[PDB]
């Protein structure tokens, strides 16, 4: 909840509330009861809404891929190496602190588009598709059908078509005490190589595949993957992001102007 | 073994947690802190209002 | 007998005084000290060489002009060659330390201008060139301060310094979020800042990471009449503060 | 008649079994026994680490 | 479950075992320990590195034949170019330390031979001409082992090294005054002293004053028969202890 209004009546003093020194760093904590009169304003409205944890808990496509039913030589099936910069909306967010710790709520939306042919007597049955996840380290499949899909340790999900999207819950796996959002560093002690966050990225491959071709008839489906940070924890605010984004593997920009621009510096027609 | 805690008003609501990673919970959203003396007067030196920031 | 401007500083053989300051930021509030038993991992005894190493190390200065964009300092590194903390810096894998950044520039009642003293923890930086990734001599240069530019930086390897954005692809006008103070000739004299150990783990090497830059950016450009003394430079002072150190070894950077 | 339980944590969940074999029931993984001494120091001659094996 | 012989030293990241020794010799009875502010004159604070600098330093070893007259090594400089502690040494105008020796060298229940094992402090040497004074290099060269020889010096600026007399003037067979142990191949395998700072004053340089040397020198020749192992090497390993310093400054000598 927010302060509510005091009553202010006219003064005469020495006191100067209207007038500090901003070289100091530390913001005003003046009202307006000071530098004018004001009513009484018992004030009910509540914050709740800014909570770092609101502002982040809400369901948002950080990627997606695609894979046929068909193809000869296994390669029907697609991966995606985790990580939450090849989106603009979020990667924005989570960019407004340097570093934040979270639980992760993710959701798979699963689509299936068929695509044209010659094929006749198609009576296609229900399709089931399977995405695994694979920690960094291990055994990632080659064709859509190679040994590794058998996710022994690995978890995994099948899924089939028509029902509500699947979703699961993941513990802050970081390796620090905190996620990092930025990295002023490099990977190696010779800082030769790689510069900037894309060294602490390093999350594990998502593997997705249809688990049954369906019909003879080309098949293409497409997996959506949806974050929504959880129980989540923020330090160190930064200025939104300015320019537009350029790479997902680093900060790059190209320079941009600080606002628009408008006629005077009087001129109320803003833009 | 349950737990009430009051809803989003102008009553309360029950809950249980089904599963054992605390991660599957929900979103506590019934949180409500907050520190502006962090990014605000991170001096040292506590600020008078009525007072001058030089003297 | 006092003014809010007046200030004495003290660490080691070294000893500060201000005749003209606001007051002395502190971090996030958080006044540096030595990482509790409670939140390590390196289970080897800490080296706390204290006097030799948190003490007033002073950088080289810099001249202030009418056009002068702005300059700054990364920082873990800017001391990899100052004394015994340097030194401890290069003999060990891991290492933590807090701060106290004096920024000093002098003019006199007739010259004017405006500087923003700020601290950016991990202030990433962007290429020129959007293919590559910037070469580590053009984001730090130790003790010698790198350049902002008044435009578009260009090609190969070096840094998108377009001071508009601090290199940073933001708003320069926001820096103000992190830890901050303003020069203005007119009231002003020095700036003092208290950044502690801010990251996301316990500890971390030196030479690798740069937790935090310092930037010293002129919103308000210098002036003075003709007759005027017309060099006014600007130096930087900082001193390591409950440097801890681990892991020790044969000294380099791989 | 069911049971609370804590959670994996840095509150617990409440739980019933619904079913009459105790084999329908989930993995128990609030467990966290452990004995090394089996595995090493399997010596019917306790060793003191500031001792030689041999004297 | 233990034997006499049986020993366990540990400082720092630094461990040293000894499957055969006889005690541990402890300076003159009295062990190292921090200046008291009842007998210290520097009146700044001093730096107390600690485990960064109390550790264990293992010079470069040497190799003892059947001529081999002896060895010596000047202390306070010798760990001059070892780590942290030659560091704190070169940046410092006042110091102080305590000192843990061992020196190692290992043979068969075949091979014969003694060595003594001394701490000479204040060990000044003569020149091998009565006109002049020995040069530096003559005197120490840091981890590198100096030699005496079985015979007179010669010339020019030299040292006296001829062993009989130590190169100080005395009876070689009288340096057991000072604190020592002997290694005797038949019933031994290391010595170890622990000498504590010894000085007529509370600190001093640590370039411009050696108070003491270690000295090698074997009484009882070493012999084999033949197709016994022919390379007999000797390592001395030494740890500071408690070291203090004082006067920071900028780094070098002079
Ligand atoms: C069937 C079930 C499948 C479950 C699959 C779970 C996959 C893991 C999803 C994790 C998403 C984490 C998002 C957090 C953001 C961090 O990426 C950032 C953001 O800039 N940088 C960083 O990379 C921070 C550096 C921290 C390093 C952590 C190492 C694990």
């Amino acid at each position: 909840r927010v302060a509510d209004t005091v009553g202010s009546g006219p003064v005469n003093s020495e006191s100067i509330p209207a007038l500090t020194a901003a070289e100091t760093g530390h913001t005003s904590q003046v009202v307006p009861s000071d530098t004018m009169q004001t009513r009484h304003v018992k004030n009910y409205h509540s914050r709740s809404e800014s909570t770092v944890e609101n502002f982040l808990c809400r369901s948002a496509c950080v990627f997606y891929t695609t894979y046929k039913n068909h193809d000869s030589d296994g390669d029907n099936f697609a991966y995606w190496v985790i990580n939450a910069r090849q989106v603009a909306q979020l990667r924005r967010k989570l960019e407004m602190f340097t570093y934040a710790r979270f639980d992760l709520e993710l959701t798979f939306v699963i689509t299936s588009t068929q695509e044209q042919s010659t094929t006749q007597g198609q009576d296609t049955p229900v399709l089931t598709h399977q995405i695994m996840y694979v920690p960094p380290g291990g055994p990632v499949p080659t064709k859509v059908n190679s040994y590794s899909w058998q996710t022994s340790t690995n978890p995994s999900v099948f899924w089939t078509e028509g029902n509500a999207p699947p979703r699961m819950s993941i513990p802050f796996i970081g390796i620090g005490n905190a996620y990092s959002m930025f990295y002023d560093g490099w990977a190696r002690f010779d800082k030769q190589g790689t510069y900037g966050i894309s060294t602490l990225n390093s999350m594990g491959t998502l593997y997705m595949r249809h688990v049954n071709g369906g019909g003879p008839g080309p098949i293409v489906s497409t997996v959506r993957i949806y974050f929504k940070p959880k129980h989540v924890k923020t330090w160190v605010p930064r200025p939104p992001r300015l320019c537009q984004y350029k790479k997902a593997g680093n900060v790059n920009f190209i320079p941009t102007s600080v606002t628009e621009g408008r006629t005077d510096i009087t001129t109320m027609k803003t833009t | 073994g349950a737990q009430v805690s009051t809803q989003k008003t102008g009553i309360h609501y029950t809950n249980i947690n089904y599963y054992k990673d605390a991660a599957s919970n929900s979103a506590n959203r019934q949180d409500f802190t907050q520190d502006p003396g962090k990014f605000t007067e991170p001096v040292k030196d506590i600020m008078v209002k009525s007072m001058p920031a030089l003297n | 007998g006092y003014s809010d401007r007046v200030r004495s500083i003290t660490l080691g053989n070294s000893t500060i005084t201000t005749q003209e300051c606001a007051n002395v930021v502190v971090g996030y509030g958080v006044w540096p000290a030595y990482l509790k038993d409670e939140e390590a991992t390196a289970e080897d005894q800490p080296t706390q060489p204290d006097v030799a190493t948190c003490r007033f190390y002073t950088l080289e200065s810099v001249m202030w002009q009418q056009g002068s964009p702005g300059w700054w300092w990364k920082f873990p590194d800017a001391l990899s060659n100052m004394g015994l903390f340097g030194q401890n810096m290069q003999y060990h894998y891991l290492g933590r330390a807090g701060y106290t950044i004096h920024v000093q520039c002098n003019a006199s009642k007739f010259h004017q201008g405006c500087l923003l003293v700020v601290c950016v923890p991990e202030a990433e930086m962007g290429c020129a060139t959007l293919a590559n990734k910037p070469d580590p001599k053009s984001l730090s240069k130790g003790e010698i301060a790198s350049t902002f530019e008044s435009q578009n930086s260009t090609g190969e390897t070096a840094v998108q310094a377009n001071v508009i954005n601090a290199g940073m692809g933001v708003g320069v006008g926001n820096l103000t979020i992190f830890p901050h103070q303003w020069i203005n000739l007119r009231t002003n004299n020095s700036a003092t800042i208290v950044m502690p150990y801010i990251n996301s783990v316990p500890m971390d090497n030196m030479f690798r990471h740069n937790n935090f830059t310092l930037m010293v950016i002129p919103f308000a450009p210098l002036s003075y009449s003709a007759g005027a003394t017309t060099y006014v430079p600007i130096t930087v002072t900082v001193a390591p503060m409950c440097a801890e150190y681990n892991g020790l070894r044969l000294a380099g950077k791989q």
